[PDB]
């Protein structure tokens, strides 16, 4: 395994979100956030990205990334502060 | 714990 710190798995996903930045404004969104990747580990994640054949299989790790990024910082803000 | 918790977050997706 990776064996990477909170920190240091959040940067990858920033990274790879910003290497294929997915605005989903466009109804390719519907359909695919159906998809359950929260299940998937960082690493499974990495490797299906980039094993990945489908743009909406892309998007879907995106929005995954995306998500769990969201609560890393809301999780740390808890523990910095509050 | 803590450490744990946020591993979690950025492996199982879990929130905290």
């Amino acid at each position: 395994r990776p064996k990477m710190t909170p920190e240091q798995m959040a940067k990858e996903m920033s990274e790879f979100l910003s290497r294929g930045p997915a605005v989903l404004a466009t109804k390719a969104a519907a359909g695919t956030k159906k998809y359950d990747l929260s299940k998937w580990k960082y690493a499974e994640l990495r490797d299906t990205i980039n094993t990945s054949c489908d743009i909406e299989l892309l998007a879907a790790c995106r929005e995954e990334f995306h998500r769990r990024l969201k609560v890393y910082h809301a999780w740390k803000s808890k523990n910095k502060k509050r | 714990i803590e450490n744990d918790e946020a591993f979690a977050i950025l492996d199982g997706g879990a929130p905290g």
